[PDB]
């Protein structure tokens, strides 16, 4: 087995400090290294540190030293990665990550490389409040229309934090649908949009609904949307 | 190099 | 530290042909530890290789990883679907390890020029006081596309922002929306709005427009 599973997403404040856990099961804990891996929105894997849980050898990345701490519990096998002052930048997905062994015949001889992942942990880093998003109809018009197809959808607007997932009539729309990533507005909220084309011959003979699931705010809007 | 030091240990398990 | 340099920013070719990614090291990498992983869309990276040679078991053999020293390839033989994700090559042959920007593989298709499609504001969002003029390029290829928001044929200035999808898993082409944000006025004290593209599969620039009105 081996498996890598972290913690639920958190949503910590420019100051604070957020603590991160990984819990190992399948496999040796103590004598193997463990590092923390981040990805900020749109971007590439940066590592941060490890460590290898048996006299606690600790290895920190100089851009994050004095400021990030990782830690080891072998009677549970679990590892945590600590960081404080945290800034928006540090607004990433962090991963838990395991070297592998020589020939998973099985777990035995260390290889460096990460063999082995946690589903990763979204820590986002704002002074916004989280809100859910306010959602208006884009309107299927004469600008939105030309000849047998229309294209119609509907703004998720000034939501907060990540992320939020549409789908169109409970999901009996799946074909022609396109939903953006979510853009950082200035004021601090995040905003997209989900659009979709139909038949034209089928706007008043049909309706459509944009479901909204934004699970961090115990939102869920379904939203109208109808010609001009 | 911080990566080898798993080497060192699991060669001394195997070892005795 | 050292630099990981990954070339080429975006390679783009059919299925069942062969990808070669190069990563060069600012310096030279120890003992040869260097690592190809392989990030599909919504998921976590998945090794697919160590010690620049080295593939582990689970690992197709369409990898392969060769190069030494300062100057690494990875080589994917026959491409499949899944093929096409984003590549990232790491370096661990001294205590700080580092990651190169990354290698996104994608999909080539025949060009396609973006469907213009334009939204006016909501009455329930000028209710609010805040009005928003969607302009979506749907459906086109390749993923460099140029928008422009024309408002009673003032250029715009930053206030208006966009977003692309990934490539499409079925058809392989790219969507994007250009969202364009007022005061309820001054979109009031405005008349008509427009939006122009400039896309490679254009000879000129594509203007959706529309007037406060219809509808």
């Amino acid at each position: 087995q081996v498996q890598l599973v972290q913690s639920g997403a958190e949503v910590k404040r420019p100051g604070s400090s957020v603590t991160v856990s990984c819990k190992a099961s399948g496999g040796s804990f103590s004598t193997y290294a463990l590092s923390w891996v981040r990805q900020a929105p749109g971007r590439g894997l940066e590592w941060m540190g490890g460590v290898i849980p048996l006299l606690t050898i600790t290895n920190y990345a100089p851009r994050f030293q004095g400021r990030i701490t990782i830690t080891a519990d072998r009677s549970t096998s679990t590892a945590y990665l600590e960081l404080n002052s945290l800034r928006p930048e540090d607004t990433a997905v962090y991963y838990c990550a395991r070297e592998g062994t020589t020939g998973w015949g099985w777990l035995g001889k260390p290889i460096g490389a990460f063999a082995h992942w946690g589903q990763g942990t979204l820590v986002t880093v704002s002074s916004a409040s989280t809100k859910g998003p306010s959602v208006f109809p884009l309107a299927p018009s004469s600008k939105s229309t030309s000849g047998g197809t229309a294209a119609l959808g509907c703004l998720v607007k000034d939501y907060f934090p990540e992320p939020v997932t549409v789908s169109w009539n409970s999901g009996a729309l799946t074909s022609g649908v396109h939903t953006f990533p979510a853009v950082l507005q200035s004021s601090g909220l995040y905003s997209l949009s989900s659009v979709v084309t139909v038949p034209s011959s089928s706007l008043g003979t049909q309706t459509y609904i944009c479901n909204v699931n934004h699970k961090p705010s115990n939102t869920k809007v379904d939203k109208k949307v109808e010609p001009k | 190099n911080w990566f080898n030091i798993t080497n060192x240990l699991w060669l001394i398990k195997k070892k005795k | 530290e050292i630099v990981l340099t990954q070339s080429p920013g975006t390679q783009s070719l059919s299925p069942g042909e062969r990808a070669t990614l190069s990563c060069r090291a600012s310096q030279s990498v120890g003992n040869n530890k260097l690592a190809w992983y392989q990030q599909r869309p919504g998921q976590a990276p998945r090794l697919l290789i160590y010690g620049a040679s080295s593939r582990p078991s689970g690992v197709a053999d369409r990898f392969s990883g060769s190069g030494s020293g300062t100057d690494f390839t990875l080589t994917i033989s026959r491409l499949e679907p899944e093929d096409f994700a984003v590549y990232y090559c790491q370096q661990y042959g001294q205590s700080l390890s580092t990651f190169g920007q990354g290698t996104k593989v994608e999909v080539k298709r025949t060009v396609a020029a973006p469907s213009v499609f334009i939204f006016p504001p909501s009455d329930e969002q000028l209710k609010s006081g805040t009005a928003s003029v969607v302009c979506l390029l749907n459906n086109f290829y390749p993923r460099e596309a140029k928008v422009q928001w024309k408002v009673d044929n003032a250029l715009q200035s930053g206030n208006s922002q966009e977003s692309v999808t990934e490539q499409d898993s079925k058809d392989s082409t790219y969507s994007l929306s250009s969202t364009l944000t007022l005061s309820k006025a001054d979109y009031e004290k405005h008349k008509v709005y427009a939006c122009e593209v400039t896309h490679q599969g254009l000879s000129s620039p594509v203007t959706k427009s529309f007037n406060r009105g219809e509808c």
